């Protein structure tokens, strides 16, 4: 913690994963691995080793009435 | 206090009265229901067209058609009307759902 | 047997004042829609062989295929009785004629031969199929 | 096809009543399978933004156009990215249009203008665009290959482009004896006349059985199956809608009891309005559905009728094209289509969608043996060839309220046929 919340705040805003601040992280996360672009197996061990918390498993501007 | 601990019920579509199970339709306007499903299909129809026309409108006021919207502009008529009719639309989808699936779809 | 419908359209058309289709004619008379249009020609057939100047007017259904600019179609129509022959001659290939109607005074369009065979559809609901040439079978009340 | 079969025999009617009349049956339907599953929406959640379904579109389509690229412009390769780009440089480009009209309107009859430019644009940046290209053919929404240089005003000079084209496509096993299938579409219940009316009555009562000598009644007897293609209820003004579904609950009765039928929503008719328009329901009709052979289905319908297979819509993609470019011809516009590897290129801008974000389904994954459009104002048809062993038959379907004319497609020859019914008017040669 406190380092795991700086690799999914990098992976939020890599542009050749997709255009995402409508969905959730791990859906994202298994559209670029369908496509098979190149998803790291590393946002997907933080997103196993913790429960239906709200900030890890959400995207960056989840609140932000955009 | 009390107003949270609601719902579980819909009241019916015809006559206002409120009752027990999920049916849309009340027992003594159970035979009009052709004409009440006919009626509010066209409101849901004219909430679609407008979701339409305004969550595209940001795009080419934004510059771009494949990156995210972030403008929360005070200013603009645009924000705000295009959060309002998400949640219309999300009512109104929910009222027809109290009718059955006009098919099924695991086929 | 001759004299039952004989009388029977004598008394529909003349006396009631009447527009009788085939259709009408075979939901009075239960009868199969190919005889009704036979029984139809029979009955103008002898009403014109009789007495040549009767208060009978007469309409029929022409259909073919055509060609009209390379293309072949297939045109289908409900025709008057001065406008037969040239309809016909007009066509390339002839493929169905019967009788389609008799009346007592003469009509000014199309209008009231829909109104007929709407109407008595609209008593008869349970029965279309029944005296239809095409009989399928994965067609019965099942839903 | 059908009337050279329908005086194959002898004619019975003009004669004096028979001891038997002779009867038919309806020709078995022993293969049929829907497979419009990516069109049916079962979660229908709202709430997301239009971006997601742009980025799709350009990662799945951009294989297609690199390894078409290659072949059309020799494996001395040159295609880069719109960043990588140094000035007066021979490459290839692959991206997205955006069509730049004014007289569009927005939120506070053809549409283009003399002057309006187009952009090439990817994910992070545009560019504009000027040489020998088309500025009135083309729509927003397209994604090609571009071969030029940039410029040194920024801009990027074109010397010649290239579309995604035809997807593969199986052949189909032949036939033994010929099935045909009827398509109508616009019957405009509500409003359009009284000849329409008796035109309805004709075409339902040749189709059941009802009309005709044993020529009509053996090669209407052929007849496997029969579609309605949207627009059923032709409305006025809405603010009638009530009385209208009475009217066609009967009418689908009625064709209930001999054929099997397939019933789509069209541009007025009581569903959504988005583009994968889901079926209607079942309570608007009490009376037709009685019988198993009636089926509901929705805007773009596939089907696999006895090997063959279609696709087809109710003439919204079309007329949504012909707003907003420069061509006329319905058929062209059809082909176009077929020819950019996509049903709808201008969705969501111009013709509302559901944000969708897994996968883009207007793509074409294969290729249909028969691809039909909606209500266009005349009949049409046509066959194209592909690259490729691939042969498509085009038709254009009529409008029953002006025209009343219908289609019969032979499923063993592959041909298209008009069938036209005209009741006489109020006419009088003596004037
Ligand atoms: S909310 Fe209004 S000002 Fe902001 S991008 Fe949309 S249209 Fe433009
Ligand atoms: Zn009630």
């Amino acid at each position: 913690e406190e380092a795991e919340l700086e690799l999914l705040r990098q992976f939020d805003l890599a542009w050749q994963y997709g255009p995402c601040t409508g969905i959730t992280r791990l859906q994202r996360w298994c559209r670029a691995k369908q496509m098979g672009l190149e998803p790291p197996p590393e946002v997907w061990q933080v997103l196993k080793t913790h429960p239906g918390d709200p900030r890890f498993q959400c995207s960056l501007w989840h609140l932000y009435p955009l | 206090g009390l107003l949270a601990f609601a719902k579980r019920r819909n009241c019916c579509i015809g006559c206002r009265t409120v009752l027990s199970h999920q049916g849309a339709v009340c027992e003594f306007c159970q035979p009009r229901e052709s004409e009440l499903y006919q009626k509010e299909v066209s409101h849901l129809n004219a909430l679609e067209e407008r979701f339409s026309r305004l969550w595209t409108q940001c795009q080419r006021c934004q510059g771009s058609l494949h990156e995210d919207v972030i403008c929360t502009s005070r200013d603009c008529p645009i924000f705000y009307m295009r959060k309002k009719v998400r949640k219309d639309l999300e009512d109104q989808e929910q009222l027809l759902r109290r009718f059955g699936p006009p098919g099924p779809e695991a086929w | 047997a001759d004299q039952l419908y004989l009388e029977n359209i004598d008394e529909f058309v003349t006396d009631q004042n009447k527009i009788v289709t085939y259709k009408w004619l075979s939901y009075t008379l239960g009868v199969h829609v190919n005889q009704a249009k036979q029984m139809l020609y029979d009955y103008v057939e002898r009403k014109r062989k009789e007495n040549s100047g009767a208060q009978l007017h007469v309409t029929y259904l022409v259909s073919g295929s055509l060609i009209q600019n390379g293309h072949s179609c297939h045109k289908v129509a409900v025709v008057r009785e001065d406008k037969l022959e040239a309809v016909k001659s007009k066509l390339a290939v002839t493929a169905s004629i019967h009788v389609y109607s008799i009346q007592k005074a003469m009509l000014k369009d199309s209008g009231p031969l829909f109104n007929t065979d709407y109407d008595i559809l609209k008593s008869n609901l349970q029965n279309c199929s029944k005296f239809s040439a095409i009989q399928c079978a994965a067609a019965v009340p099942r839903a | 096809m059908f009337s050279e079969q329908a005086a194959q025999r002898a004619h019975t009617l003009l004669s004096p009543p028979s001891a038997n009349n002779a009867t038919f049956a309806r020709v078995p339907v022993a293969t049929y399978t829907n497979s419009s599953q990516p069109f049916r929406l079962g979660e229908r959640s709202f709430s997301r933004q239009y971006a997601h379904i742009y980025a799709t579109r350009l990662i799945q389509m951009r294989p297609f156009l690199e390894n078409r690229a290659q072949q059309h412009w020799g494996s001395g390769v040159g295609v880069k990215k719109l960043c990588e780009l140094q000035p007066e440089e021979k490459c290839c480009v692959v991206g997205t249009l955006f069509k730049a009209m004014p007289l569009q309107p927005s939120i506070l009859s053809k549409y283009i203008h003399p002057d309006d430019e187009l952009v090439l644009e990817d994910e992070l940046q545009r560019i504009k665009l000027k040489g020998t290209i088309d500025v009135s053919k083309l729509v927003t929404g397209t994604v090609l290959a571009v071969f030029g240089s940039v410029r040194d005003d920024g801009k990027f000079l074109v010397e010649d482009y290239c579309f995604a084209d035809l997807a593969p496509q199986k052949p189909a096993p032949p036939l033994d004896t010929d099935r045909f299938v009827l398509l109508v579409s616009g019957l405009g219940l509500g409003g359009g006349g009284g000849e329409s009316l008796l035109g309805t009555q004709l075409l339902v009562d040749v189709v059941t059985g009802q009309l005709g000598d044993e020529g009509e009644q053996c090669s209407a007897a052929h007849v496997s199956r029969v579609i309605l293609a949207g627009n059923l209820l032709s409305h006025s003004t809405q603010s009638a809608s009530v009385e209208a579904v009475k009217m066609l609950d009967e009418i689908l009765l009625q064709l209930s009891a001999s054929v099997p039928v397939d019933v789509m929503p069209g541009e007025f008719d009581p569903t959504n309005y988005t583009l994968p328009q889901q079926p209607l329901h079942p309570c608007m009709f009490p009376l037709a559905t009685a019988y198993s052979t009636l089926q509901l289905v929705t805007n773009p319908y596939q089907a696999t009728i006895d090997g063959v297979r279609f696709l087809g819509t109710s003439g919204q993609n079309v007329s949504d094209i012909f707003r907003y470019s420069s061509m006329e011809d319905h058929l062209e516009i059809l082909e176009w289509t077929l020819r950019v590897r996509h049903i709808s290129p201008t969705a969501p801008d111009t013709l509302g969608c559901y944000p969708f974000y897994k996968t883009d389904p207007f793509i074409f994954p294969e290729c249909p043996h028969v691809y039909f459009c909606g209500n266009t104002p005349s009949f049409g048809s046509k066959i194209i060839r592909g690259p490729e062993d691939q042969t498509v038959l085009l038709v254009t379907v009529p409008d029953f309220s002006a025209t009343q004319t219908a289609c019969l497609v032979n499923l063993r020859s592959l041909a298209c046929q008009p069938i036209s019914f005209s009741g006489f008017g109020a006419e009088d040669d003596d004037l």
